């Protein structure tokens, strides 16, 4: 418990100072908000051009030219400012749709990894997802995933089942390793050999069938009380 | 300018050196062909998609944790 | 399901004005929407770019099969890459590429990721799965014999371990026959890479019908440039000449919003391919139909020119 | 399989479940008497 704890608090820590330090970590609002920003300064920018009038001031074109005349450069104009307008509503509606893509994804995430926890590989981050964590931004949500990650990892021989008394066992919730001359059965995210007995372990069939079985004992709790 | 003159499926690289090894994409350009900034002249080469390792595969032989890193990793 | 589209560039002053020194003088006057076009454009290749990074560049590890490529009795043979072949691509890869096959200022940018790249990509995936189960998908890479990582894989799906072992001999075989079945699937189906195979025709169409649309007159006198700037005064010339680029440059705003749109579909596919990578070829999958029809036990990726062809 | 204690648990007496049936149940320790 006090080194998961001592891993834990020294992970939030470590997220503080990448968060910190880090240059560009949170890209994918910056970019929202770098979007919008050349939307509106596009929509701007098209303000001022002509479209093939004389000028794009009106009371230039009004002062310069008679109404006949003038009605058609005004059409012009019009036209483009209606177009350029047009544009920016259907890339406005594109990046909603987008945005809304982004927050179903983020709602889901939310119920799955906060207020549960997801069995998916990669929904809630790298490794075996132990739980997660929402924090709030400007114009997102940021999720700090707790893992599991296994590490230091030992090589073992192992075998599919357990040949005693001439019957196949097999590990009911773990996994056969002989540490090099001493068979033991163990977790398979975690090293914890125990003997072999037939608590841990089920029985079916005989050995004549399994292919790669090895010879070894299981032990009876009861086999000592014989008085 | 011509200094150094590059042929590559994306097109013609000029002022980049092509070097026989291959690093992390820095600035992608395309074929597999990246640019990056080193030790300092502007170089070319192609991408590296990361450490190659062999597992220890084995029809008897399986390997197990002995110890966990619990991680917290960021997600926006 | 497709991952990624062709990369399209557009040079607009030659579209509109098709390299005439007359109107591309006259073209500035309409202000930034080349600027709008060709950030736009960049923007979608580069989020073609990104999709096939995310789709396939899931390890981090290049993983390498071992040279005895014996796994209890399965024969993976039809998906590992092959020895002799220049492009080191699979069987199943070398047919999935055969089966789907494909200025005036439009031209494409080559992607990023060359298909000799994603194979790789892909022979790494299949070693870590066949080597390693699940875990190189969650950290470390633990090797483990196949047979018992297929015998985990049972008792995911509710069924006793056991089973395997006195049924190893059979569920190899079946396993054999399942993959060669696939090379005569793909083969004689006539279109079944028909999803991939509509996006690059799709993109194709695309291209053709707005190159098609410059002999469009648009109500002028004429649909060529030099005509209208040969037989008529600057003062009748300038009407015609803004009629073709108003079209021209309407053309060019369609053809860029449908290849918004198209784009926008794209993603949602890559995405819906990452999160398949990730949740039946990185691990096992309880999720009902996520994963192919059935209880699911694990999955193989395969590389396809514009996709990804999962092997349930 | 055979049914026995090791793959049954009990709750409660057999006057409340609807559908229950009447059979043995064999327990492993029996013949053995320890
Ligand atoms: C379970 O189904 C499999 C597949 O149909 C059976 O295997 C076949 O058995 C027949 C009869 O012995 C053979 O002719 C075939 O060659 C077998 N197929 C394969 C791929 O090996 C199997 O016998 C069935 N088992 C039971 C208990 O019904
Ligand atoms: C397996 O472990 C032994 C010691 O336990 C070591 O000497 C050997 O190098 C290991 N082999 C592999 C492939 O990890
Ligand atoms: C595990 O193996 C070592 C060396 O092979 C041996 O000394 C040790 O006794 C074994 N474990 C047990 C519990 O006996
Ligand atoms: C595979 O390993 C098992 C268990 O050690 C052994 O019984 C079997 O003979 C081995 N098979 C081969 C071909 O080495
Ligand atoms: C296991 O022991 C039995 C006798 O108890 C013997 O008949 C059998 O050959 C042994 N198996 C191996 C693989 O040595
Ligand atoms: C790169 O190295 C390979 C292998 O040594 C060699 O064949 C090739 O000519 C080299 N190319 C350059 C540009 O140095
Ligand atoms: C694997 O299958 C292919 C195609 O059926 C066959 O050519 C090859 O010999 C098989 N390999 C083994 C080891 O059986
Ligand atoms: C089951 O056995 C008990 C005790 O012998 C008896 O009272 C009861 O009626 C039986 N029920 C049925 C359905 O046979």
């Amino acid at each position: 418990q006090k080194l998961i704890a001592n891993q834990f608090n020294s992970a939030i820590g470590k997220i503080q100072d990448s968060l910190s330090s880090t240059a560009s970590a949170l890209g994918k609002l910056q970019d929202v908000v770098n979007h919008n920003a050349q939307a509106l300064n596009t929509l701007v920018k098209q303000l001022s051009s002509k479209f093939g009038a004389i000028s794009s001031v009106l009371n230039d074109i009004f002062s310069r030219l008679d109404p006949p005349e003038a009605e058609v450069q005004i059409d012009r104009l019009i036209t483009g400012r209606l177009q350029s307008l047009q544009t920016y509503v259907t890339q406005q509606l594109i990046r909603a749709a987008e945005i809304r893509a982004s927050a179903n994804l983020a709602a889901t995430k939310m119920s799955e990894c906060v207020l549960g926890q997801s069995k998916r590989v990669d929904f809630c981050g790298k490794g075996y997802h132990l739980m997660s964590f929402p924090q709030s931004a400007p114009h997102g949500v940021v999720f700090l995933h707790v893992t599991y990650v296994p590490a230091q990892e030992k090589n073992f021989t192992t075998a599919p089942a357990i040949c005693h008394d001439g019957k196949a066992h097999f590990p009911r919730e773990g996994v056969f390793v002989s540490n090099g001359t001493h068979w033991f059965v163990t977790q398979r995210n975690f090293y914890e050999p125990q003997i072999i007995t037939t608590d841990n372990t089920f029985v079916s069939g005989n050995c004549d069938v399994v292919i790669g079985i090895v010879n070894n004992t299981v032990y009876d709790p009861l086999q000592p009380e014989l008085d | 300018t011509g200094s150094n003159v590059f042929q590559t499926r994306a097109g013609c690289l000029i002022g980049a050196e092509y070097v026989n090894n291959s690093y992390e994409c820095d600035i992608p350009i395309g074929a597999g062909i990246c640019a990056s900034y080193q030790t300092q002249s502007i170089i070319a080469y192609t991408m590296s998609l990361g450490a190659e390792n062999s597992v220890a595969y084995s029809n008897n032989s399986i390997a197990i944790p002995t110890n966990f890193t619990i991680s917290v990793t960021t997600e926006i | 399901l497709p991952v990624s589209m062709t990369k399209t560039s557009v040079d607009c002053t030659m579209y509109i004005c098709g390299d005439s020194t007359e109107c591309s003088n006259l073209l500035l006057q309409y202000g930034s929407f080349c600027t709008q076009l060709k950030r736009a454009l960049t923007g979608i290749a580069v989020e073609q770019d990104k999709n096939t990074q995310e789709v396939f560049a899931q390890v981090k590890q290049i993983y390498k099969t071992p040279p005895i490529k014996y796994f209890g009795g399965f024969n993976f043979s039809q998906i590992l890459p092959d020895p002799s072949k220049p492009s080191k691509r699979s069987f199943i890869e070398d047919l999935l590429f055969n089966k789907v096959t494909l200025f005036k200022g439009l031209t494409v940018l080559p992607p990023l990721l060359t298909d000799e790249m994603i194979a790789q990509y892909t022979s790494a995936l299949l070693a870590g799965t066949i080597t390693s189960g699940w875990t190189f998908g969650a950290g470390a890479a633990l090797q483990i014999p196949f047979a018992m990582q297929m015998a985990y894989r049972f008792n995911g799906i509710g069924v006793t371990q056991n089973v395997l072992y006195e049924n190893q001999k059979l569920i190899a075989n079946q396993f054999n026959s399942a993959i060669g079945k696939i090379q005569d699937s793909l083969s004689s189906t006539a279109s079944a890479l028909g999803k991939l195979q509509d996006v690059v025709n799709h993109n194709a169409q695309a291209l053709n019908t707005l190159v098609k649309q410059l002999s469009s007159k648009f109500g002028a006198i004429s649909s060529v440039l030099n005509d209208i700037f040969s037989r008529l005064d600057p003062p009748e010339a300038e009407v015609q000449i803004d009629r073709l680029i108003t079209g021209r440059l309407q053309s060019l705003q369609t053809y860029v919003t449908q290849q918004l749109i198209r784009a926008a579909e794209i993603r949602a596919s890559a995405n819906l391919a990452a999160t398949k990578m990730s949740e039946c070829v990185l691990g096992q999958s309880k999720r009902v139909d996520f994963c192919g029809k059935g209880y699911h036990l694990m999955s193989f990726p395969q590389s396809a020119p514009h996709g990804v062809v999962f092997l349930h």
